């Protein structure tokens, strides 16, 4: 079974969410799935073309167990980690202000969204996090963009050149 | 006095702009380097009332036409094959800009504070939703009325398994909506809807016309109409920003990133559209681009935005000297992966060659004699067991898809651009055909992760992809994709799985 | 010239002989309907259905989408164009949503323009006719300019606490229900000021401009907890649901019934005031239609859906707790404005019942559908510790 | 088939060709406006006068007539298809008239189906925010059900009062705002209906047959004076014109706005009924419409007419005084309503002073305009006389 | 608090209740029947749904004639000589429709039954509309037309010529003048059911098949008003037929109906459809027959037997004088193009080999004539010759039928020939049918018309037409034509120089 939608690798993570049944374990469980499978800095890419599915099936996990266990006030406020949200975001966001350049900048937006994206940290604190990340970041990266030779950018974010044609 | 009074919208309007008011949060939700101003204005005086009044009478005439003059006429049947063709994905793809336009206008309406763009923003989200439902109606009249339903009737599922669509989403949906406000509004408006967009419309109609399609004229006319607010919310984008030192340092970049992006995929698109998926034609592409892209907005539009620093993009210049052969390098490709659409191809027939070759001046040596040796080979006929693709494999032409702007290219065959840049990091490996987009995927690695239709169909045999896709007729046999517009000798599932194509990704072939 | 220099396909015998020539014999597909491969909400596909479901291009990432694979272009940082991320609540498919009322774009605006025009008739009608001259003149000047004008700042914030979800809605029909929900409170504010415009028209002395009525929604009593609660909806909310689900089914079912039906449409008829009913017809006619819909996509969609029901309920009862509280605070100073009335206008008793009676539609329309616990006397008394 | 077996000469290139070349090389006249004959009311003739003026077939000796003859088909007896025998009024020119509003049957039921779409969306409103909880019992199943309902038959009987001049009017100009002014008596009328059968879905007990409110309207004393006028407006006039006048200038203009207006528009207010206001908004906006095309052909028209000005103000002057009676009349007997009302409703202050709007704005309007003469303060007297 | 609302018909369901008695409460006009005031009507409409389904119409209507079919010049791209057919079609109808308005508030007083009352109000008001939907057309053609003289004044222009006299006799006075039952059958019982209705649509028929995309566009939507128009008329016979007046009088007044509405459409409108065209769709002969004798003599008629209704007396006689009328006719039509206001052509080869071919002996007659006529210059203004100077150089009178001012020539027809002349105080009647003479034997006061040779006597051709404004806007052109190409048009001048006066053909007999 390789389809598009429907596929071996599927139906087993699917298996795999279905045997998560507390919150701590479902929780940590998704936070390493994306730094296993999600951005470019991820630990590998053999679900590429699975893991944006997969993602959704665990976190769908993750939001119905920390509903149950949280009360009202969590569920608005804490991570499912038990962090105060708030303070997640002020902290970040700080560590993002304080950035020396666009380099250190996207590794602080990259990893936030991989460590708290919203069934973990509470929607309202995430956005908020996106918007004010994302602006540094961005102010960070577009100021003289193109000063900056493509031979030297291919070096700067280190990618290994495989074959050049022109 | 007891005389006959009342209010209109502009004597409503006239308060409009005091309507916000102030408080702490009361702030853009959506990260921007830019602050558009308090005070902005809109160029239209209008209320919710009299919008939705204007607009009603715009539909009154237009429904009428389609459904009594136009149905007694026949006019969705009369119409060429081709074109018949060509309408279901100019009308499904334009469908996905009006959409997510009406997001996009909807996060612009967030990032203005003056009450007055928000207003101008509100006006055109109310827009994009009669555009998008426009376009629907377009392909529902044809699925209705017309030669050929199959595609019209169900794009919106079926376009998901070609290479095409997925460089439509980069331009006319995730540009629209995905990145700096400012920056979407430069792919939107600025670009998208000023350069290609309001010309393209009206483009449409002629070629339409031309080909018996009255149709198409009677709701891309009306959507026209409609184009003039939004050209001012583009302007008004640019003027509430002006005076913010972050404009002097960011504008013109996001503008050249916008350009670049609108154009890479509308420039050899676009003349795919007119000369390929049509029988008569109205204008060449050459020409018709350059009066767009070069002379109107390139000079004109952007000319008069000089006041406010923006500059004509940098990129301008590689835009122009690429455009020539592109759509015909394309043409070459679409054909060629024919199975993987929902619309019927036909080959350029001799009356075609001849105009082609006499407007580009060697084309029947390149692309001409390719055509030929592939019906030659059999390519319109079922029985042949042959699609183009295996002419690709037997030539080695391996054909590669840029990751970002997900447009299919072959350098090993095109006439125009050649470039390809191969690189890896932290285990995967990324193809580029142009070094605007390589800098882009360079410095926003985040923001290019689109998996490409090699990488996810990689080990699948096509008829298999094609099935579960939905790419079939009624009939569950008969593909909806054919290799000519002809009504008899339709190729069905079964004569593609008989050739038992495997899709493979071509970078794996680097070491 | 008289036939003009284009000539058309459809027409043009040349070109038209061409076309007849390619055509095949028969339509080479016998499913001439557009989205045929939708399920069907009612007996039949609508033309509704048709031309809006699927429009969104989601992935099946996204419950729901038909597509695959990630966005073309994300966000910097890698935000997705769309994604789960964005709101709290869950389901087993975006597209599920139908508006019970079936409005596409040219339904909407037709019946909006219909309005419109009858509208400008009524009022040349009602100018003409003098009725005006019964009017009194203090419900006039002081609380429809004042107290009924500041009312618009807070369908204006309503209206733009719309912005983000126009922005992230996950499918089409929310996305364009979601638009027209907000489309109709800022021409409710619109209506507003036409109002106050058009009697400045007929009434001399009137002054049309809003620095009083926004002078009183941004620094009076009577409005100042219904100014914060609309701040927060609007600004403080980054999930377009809990925006949605709080303003439609918390907030204006509650503050925004009392306010236009048990204060206005209920007291400015016995002011002679037929002139600002006619307008609050208009912003009720609305509210129903909005209900309709917001009850389709909160309670039959999602609170009811098969697999994250329990889960929705619990979020939706979370957030009905948040904004209730607000939503007191705002009817309580609200009832600062019963002591500004002539005297005999209104007692204690009907100002009670008519609280009940926006709490008890309240419970049946929308608490009850979620199982949440409303007490309604307890709800009333906190209300009417603001009275003066 | 597809294509179908017929041909159209539009499309088909063989039918077309021979079209095509039978064509002139550009029009045969430039005057392509339809109607340029027609003397423009306005700054440039309008979509209206150009579709309506001189459809009426009228020979010359109807003033106004373009054609030349006789009838070619007569009653037995001798009368004329149309002639000027069937009316007092003389003019230099029938076609004259003009309706400010312009309505020719289009923008009409358009204006018209739009109330109606609007209509059945309020009402669906209304019942769905629950207003009727508001709504006081007694106004409602006492004065809203008999005596409400019993003014339909008043403006149903105003409403075939048309029929004769829907025959007999003169020109196509005329034709029309009478039809216009007649039909949209009855949707009045029907609406009358519509709200009471809309009360009985919404109000268990609440009974819509016309019963009630018709023995009111033919056996009452509130509506007897009003009953009898309208029998003899509608029954006894056989002169187009004085129908016309008499029940617009005349009748509906007094007792008809104070029943509508200053009674049950002023007072359903006070007992939570913003229902029945919703549709006298439609009767007022009607009632307005109307009048600015009565008063174009009575005064702007006849009233002023070149040559027939002195001699029609009389014949009106003198109209006005016969009907005014019988109006005056059933204003008084109207005045018992109010001794019905639940005490603190109203004060003979406040009557009085509603009474002199429907007059002052009656001798505004009506009264002043073909030089009649009337006292303000004695027809109150009089009328004011039978609480 | 379920969303609620009232529909028409549950309102409509006390609509009859609204009427009361009372003395006077009867009907002004002068009737020989009694409609029974407990008499209903098919739809259950009220004047808001009324407005609201025929908004719905109008909408798609003008929606298409402002928006495509003028981006598609479908004004202009129809053959000439539909262009100029439609000058009459469209304004001859619009006076049936404008009369009709008159007619159903004459029925609608007669009517006592509130019901009753409401169903000819409901087509008081699409007369109405109809009236002006015609003036549209009219109005388009003007405005973007090949040729908008005689569209853009028919009102006026229409005067001039003697076959607009007969059609007010059909559609004017004999819609509004006589017994309101008279009127009603004249109107829907015969007219409408039997004419009106087939005729509107075989009118699409004809205009498609000459590139007129307009006229379906107006004409198909008028159409679908029609079937309360059926409704009413036959809804008229059931609440007389209990009065015993209807036994004594009805069949009667169908008979005189039948007789004045066939006399004139049989060869008018035959005549609009084979000579005002290039396209056939099919013979008149057979469109007749089916229409007529089958359909309504037939079938509709059938239908009210039981009602003590039965088949025109005349039908046979109608059925034998009209296979030649409209041929007949358009030979006077044209031997008088002068006094139109429209432009007339002569058969082509390809024509007359249709009407041959339909039509045995029509080659030997009517197009030896043509042919005659053409070669002696009849379309060239140089030639100075107009056909009427042939019927006086051969001795064909052509007389004006007293009661259907219909034209006809005894000696020179290959129809009916019939001719009765009488003197009556001073005063010349000429008559061509029984029928009709009878009818003015019996009500010589209803029928003192005056026909355009008593009018016109004495006078110079070219000086009635200036007189009634018979030019175009160059002031010297003449509207009508005896050819529909572009070049050598007849003006003013090219007739008043052949110095033809008007003589009342009857005083030959003095
Ligand atoms: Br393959
Ligand atoms: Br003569
Ligand atoms: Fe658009
Ligand atoms: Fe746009
Ligand atoms: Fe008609
Ligand atoms: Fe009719």
């Amino acid at each position: 079974k390789l389809g598009i939608h429907s596929n071996d690798t599927r139906d087993a993570w699917v298996n795999k969410i279905a045997q998560l049944n507390t919150l701590e374990k479902a929780a940590e469980m998704l936070k390493q799935f994306r730094m296993d499978h999600t951005t470019p800095f991820r630990n590998s890419y053999e679900l590429d073309n699975d893991y944006l599915w997969i993602e959704a099936k665990l976190e769908e996990k993750v939001a119905v167990l920390k509903a149950r266990a949280f009360n009202e006030v969590d569920f608005r406020h804490k991570t499912a980690f038990g962090e105060d949200a708030k303070s997640v975001l002020d902290g970040t966001v700080a560590k993002m202000n304080a950035a020396k350049d666009k380099w250190e900048a996207e590794k602080i937006h990259i990893g936030f969204r991989q460590a708290y994206k919203p069934p973990i940290m509470p929607v309202n604190y995430f956005l908020d996090g996106e918007r004010q990340l994302g602006t540094r970041l961005m102010e960070l990266r577009n100021l003289n963009y193109y000063d900056t030779p493509l031979e030297e950018l291919r070096k700067q974010r280190g990618v290994r050149v495989v074959h050049l044609q022109s | 006095n007891r005389a006959p009074t009342s209010v209109n919208a502009q004597e409503v309007h006239r308060w409009l702009q005091s309507f916000n008011w102030d408080f702490k949060n009361n702030r853009t939700k959506y990260a921007t380097k830019y602050k558009m101003a308090n005070e902005t204005k809109e160029q239209f005086k209008l209320i919710a009332k009299e919008y939705a009044r204007m607009e009603a009478v715009k539909d009154e005439r237009q429904f009428g036409s389609l459904q009594d003059a136009l149905t007694r006429l026949n006019a969705g049947v009369r119409v060429h094959p081709k074109w018949n063709e060509t309408m279901k994905v100019v009308s499904n793809f334009l469908e996905v800009g009006e959409y997510n336009a009406i997001a996009a206008t909807g996060m612009l309406w967030d990032s203005a504070q003056a009450a007055e763009q928000k207003n101008g923003y509100l006006a055109q989200v109310l827009d994009e939703i009669r555009h998008t439902h426009q376009c629907a109606y377009v392909n529902y009249y044809f699925a209705k009325n017309g030669q050929d339903p199959a595609g019209h009737n169900d794009a919106r599922r079926t376009r998901t398994i070609g290479p095409l669509w997925k460089g439509m989403k980069r331009v006319f949906s995730d540009g629209f909506i995905s990145g700096d406000a400012v920056e979407c509004s430069l792919n939107l408006q600025l670009v998208g809807e000023a350069c290609f967009t309001n010309p393209l419309i009206v483009a449409v109609t002629e070629w339409a016309a031309a080909n018996g399609d009255e149709i198409t004229p009677t709701v891309f006319l009306s959507i026209e109409t409609d184009e003039l607010r939004h050209m001012a919310n583009g302007y008004q984008t640019v003027v509430s920003i002006a005076n913010d030192p972050a404009s002097a340092k960011y504008l013109n970049t996001d503008l050249n990133n916008a350009f670049w992006t609108q154009q890479k995929y509308f420039t050899p698109v676009l003349g795919m559209l007119f000369e390929y998926g049509s029988k008569f034609k109205v204008e060449p592409w050459v020409k018709t681009w350059d009066r767009w892209v070069y002379e109107d907005w390139g000079g004109i539009w952007i000319g008069r935005l000089g006041k406010y620093g923006v500059e004509s993009p940098r990129s301008l210049k590689d835009a122009k000297q690429d455009a020539y052969w592109a759509h015909h390098d394309l043409y070459l490709l679409a054909y060629a992966l024919w199975p993987t659409g929902f619309f019927r191809l036909a080959l350029p027939d001799q009356e075609e060659m001849e105009w082609f070759e006499a407007n580009y001046p060697g084309w029947y040596d390149h692309y001409g004699k390719i055509y030929e040796e592939w019906r030659a080979r059999g390519c319109e006929d079922p029985s042949s067991g042959f699609i183009p693709l295996m002419w690709f494999i037997e030539n080695n032409h391996p054909i590669y898809i840029d990751r970002v702007s997900q447009v299919p290219f072959c350098p090993s065959l095109a006439k125009g651009a050649s470039t390809l840049r191969v690189h890896e990091y932290n285990g995967e490996m990324h193809t580029f055909s142009d070094q605007w987009g390589e800098r882009m995927w360079l410095a926003e690695p985040e923001r290019y992760e689109c998996q490409n239709i090699f990488e996810q169909y990689e080990g699948r045999e096509l008829s298999e992809v094609i099935a579960e896709l939905h790419g079939l007729r009624s009939d569950g046999k008969t593909l909806i994709a054919q290799p000519h517009v002809r009504g008899d000798k339709l190729w069905t599932l079964d004569d593609i799985k008989r050739l038992n194509c495997v899709f493979k990704n071509p970078v794996k072939a680097f070491n | 010239s008289m036939l003009g220099e284009r000539r058309r396909g459809l027409t043009d015998p040349e070109m038209a002989a061409v076309i007849l020539k390619a055509l095949p014999e028969a339509p080479l597909d016998g499913n001439n309907k557009m989205g045929y491969f939708v399920t069907p909400r009612w007996k039949r596909l609508t033309e509704y259905e048709a031309l809006t479901v699927y429009a969104q291009p989601n992935a099946d990432w996204i419950a729901g989408g038909l597509d695959w694979g990630d966005w073309t272009q994300k966000f910097h940082g890698g935000r997705p164009s769309w994604g789960n991320e964005t709101t709290e609540l869950r389901t087993v498919d975006w597209f599920k949503h139908r508006d019970p009322l079936r409005r596409w774009h040219a339904p909407y605006v037709k019946d909006k323009a219909e309005e419109w025009r009858y509208t400008d008739r009524f009022l040349q009608g009602y100018s003409a006719d003098g009725q005006i001259r019964a009017m009194n003149p203090t419900w006039r000047d002081e609380f429809i300019n004042r107290y009924w004008g500041a009312f618009l700042f807070n369908e204006y914030g309503l209206f733009n606490a719309h912005s983000q979800g126009a922005r992230e809605a996950l499918s089409d029909v929310t996305r364009v229900s979601l638009a027209f929900w907000g489309f109709d409170k800022i021409d409710i504010a619109q209506m507003i000021q036409l109002e106050r415009g058009f009697l400045a028209k007929i009434v001399p002395g009137f002054d049309e401009s809003t620095a009083v009525p926004k002078a009183e929604w941004t620094n009076g009593e009577v409005y100042k907890s219904a100014r914060l609660a609309v701040e927060g909806l609007w600004q403080e909310v980054f999930d377009w649901n809990e925006s949605a689900f709080s303003v439609h089914a918390v907030y204006d079912a509650l503050f925004g019934q009392f306010v236009r039906r048990e204060f206005f449409q209920r007291l400015a008829p016995r002011f002679g005031d037929n002139l600002t009913p006619f307008f609050i017809n208009q912003a009720q006619t609305y509210f129903q239609i909005a209900k309709q819909g917001v009850q389709d996509l909160y309670y039959n969609c999602l609170g009811d859906d098969p697999e994250f029901s329990d889960y929705n309920r619990t979020v939706m009862r979370n957030w009905t707790g948040k904004w209730l509280e607000p939503t007191i605070a705002a009817l309580r100073d609200f009832m600062g404005l019963f002591a500004k009335l002539p005297a005999g206008t209104t007692d204690k008793e009907e100002i009670t019942a008519s609280l009940y009676r926006v709490v008890d539609d309240w419970i049946e329309d929308y608490a009850s559908r979620i199982d949440f616990k409303a007490d309604r006397d307890q709800i009333v008394k906190a209300v009417l510790a603001g009275l003066k």
